[PDB]
């Protein structure tokens, strides 16, 4: 078992995503690196629920802490431009884990 | 206006060592990230060192080359950065600059900082030559004429050190053509310089033509008379 | 200690667009920002934070990202633009602000004028003293770059050459100069010696014998 649960998926639509710099950025569909394009595809990994049980995360002291699942993010490298422009590899924020939040009370 | 005035260059030998200051005017330098940058001849910039604000911790940081030889330290109460520079190896020869580092909002940048930490201001800079020869006044070897009707002729200025070495001819009467060319650094540590003058072809049996080198480092004075080869 | 790259060198003609590249590093990571340094001078900032203009620079002057490598463009180029610029990050994986090797920018303001070469035999006082120095001086060249090259007879010769750097003289173009050591065996053992300069494609040849 897992504090919270999380659950992943192949996602093939990322158009646009937030950047190291905290700026928003168009995320290309396809890449080349040898003979031929592969399409730009990334692993994201989410929350199923902020509460898997009533108080929040499971297993969680519910006396003395408040808690709830949240979904964190790390950064990927990607290919992305800006109004089309400026095209290169940037590290862009996705979702790649749950963890559980806590707060005293 | 901001104000940064280095002082304390020279040259040294190796396993010398030197104090360059620093004196900042025109901005709260208590507040201000000082760095010494530095640039030897005829290369890029190269980061020497920095040192924090007081309010931030005021600690030290030195690039890898440097670590363990050069103390950089600050006196708030007279606007003064210092570098004191020992066991100075030839790598050290540069021009050394003094640098305030501005966009710092948080204080010391945190890892996921992205924007921030340049170098906003610079003095002019400071020199600094770590090199293991000694003066040496130079040995002068005339060069002969041998068309405008003009003839090239000159003295070779061979192996002196350090700089300068001042050419005239003719003791100051002769400065029509004259064109004393910047010193070459050879790979032995000591410089070599040559003076040519233009002159016309129907003078060289009559007129005679003198070159005149002082070497004030050495205080090596030398008149040597350039006449054609017959 | 990450190598931050510059191409070491652009010309350009006034009113053109100079266009200056730099990655490596912690490109991507951590801001660049980007450093003139006229002759003689000390740098200037002149773009920081990737693409912000510090109060009194030219318009002209702007810096882009695009993640793993950045860029400095200057507009309508004049003579004045002609130095050498550094762009800089914080090296994360160093822990040190790490500069470019810097990018001569020329700026093509004056007409190409060929360099005139003058070359010097040895002195026979020189080689009586047992030793031998040709003397090959090379003046009034525009753009301010040569590259010299020594024949013994016809044949190359690399050892024992100390060639200086350009210089600016009064009148706006180039001088420099350079010197091949030999011995005296050296130089009476061949029929002649040769200083070969080589400006924006030509070359100018200077001969001397015994
Ligand atoms: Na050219």
């Amino acid at each position: 078992y897992s504090v919270c649960d999380s659950e992943s998926l192949w996602v093939t639509d990322k158009s646009s995503a937030i950047d190291i710099r905290g700026h928003q950025v168009t995320v290309l569909g396809e890449i080349k690196t040898g003979n031929s394009p592969v399409k730009q595809y990334f692993y994201e990994t989410r929350c199923k629920e902020a509460r898997p049980v009533k108080n929040g995360c499971r297993g969680i002291d519910d006396k003395h802490w408040n808690s709830q699942c949240k979904t964190s993010q790390t950064y990927v490298r990607a290919l992305t431009s800006e109004n089309n422009k400026l095209v290169g590899w940037r590290w862009i924020r996705i979702d790649t884990s749950c963890v559980c939040a806590l707060s005293r009370k | 206006e901001v104000q940064l005035v280095e002082s304390g260059g020279g040259l040294v030998k190796p396993g010398g060592s030197l104090r360059l200051s620093c004196a900042a005017s025109g901005f709260t330098f208590s507040n201000a990230w000082m760095n010494w940058v530095r640039q030897a001849p005829g290369k890029g910039l190269e980061w020497v060192g920095r040192i924090k604000s007081k309010t931030d911790g005021g600690t030290t940081d030195y690039a890898a080359p440097v670590k363990g030889r050069f103390t950089i330290s600050r006196d708030d109460s007279k606007n003064t950065l210092y570098l004191q520079m020992n066991s100075l190896k030839t790598e050290d020869t540069a021009v050394y600059y003094c640098t305030t580092s501005g966009g710092l909002l948080y204080g010391s940048p945190s890892f996921g900082d992205y924007y921030g930490y340049w170098m906003d201001y610079w003095g002019q800079g400071t020199t600094v030559t770590v090199s293991s020869a000694s003066t040496k006044g130079p040995s002068v070897f005339p060069l002969a004429p041998s068309s405008g009707g003009t003839a090239a002729l000159g003295c070779l200025v061979k192996d002196y050190f350090p700089e300068p070495v001042t050419v005239s001819w003719n003791s100051g009467a002769l400065t029509s053509g004259v064109h004393t060319f910047p010193a070459v650094l050879q790979s032995s540590g000591l410089y070599s310089l040559s003076s040519v003058v233009t002159v016309p072809s129907s003078s060289l049996g009559t007129q005679t033509y003198i070159c005149n080198v002082n070497h004030k480092p050495s205080n090596t004075k030398v008149d040597k008379r350039v006449e054609p080869k017959s | 200690q990450s190598v931050l790259t510059q191409p070491p060198s652009v010309s350009v003609a006034p009113g053109q667009t100079a266009r200056i590249t730099c990655g490596g590093s912690s490109v991507g990571r951590k801001s660049v920002h980007w450093y003139q340094q006229s002759p003689g001078q000390a740098p200037v900032l002149v773009v920081y934070d990737d693409s912000d203009r510090p109060s009194g620079i030219p318009e002209r002057f702007s810096g882009s990202n695009s993640g793993d490598t950045a860029t400095l463009t200057i507009s309508r180029v004049e003579v004045g633009d002609e130095a050498d610029y550094y762009c800089q990050v914080w090296d994360i994986d160093s822990d040190h602000v790490v500069f470019g090797g810097g990018t001569k920018v020329t700026v093509l303001g004056q007409p190409k004028a060929a360099p005139s070469v003058t070359l010097f035999p040895p002195s026979s006082e020189e080689l009586q003293a047992n030793k031998a120095t040709l003397v090959c001086l090379i003046s009034d060249f525009y753009p301010g770059a040569v590259t010299v090259a020594w024949k013994a007879d016809s044949s190359p010769v690399k050892a024992g050459v100390e060639t200086t750097t350009p210089s600016k003289q009064s009148n706006n173009k180039y001088a420099a100069s350079s010197y091949l050591s030999l011995t005296p065996e050296q130089w009476k053992s061949h029929r002649s010696y040769s200083c070969q300069v080589t400006h924006e494609g030509s070359t100018v040849e200077k001969t001397v014998a015994p």
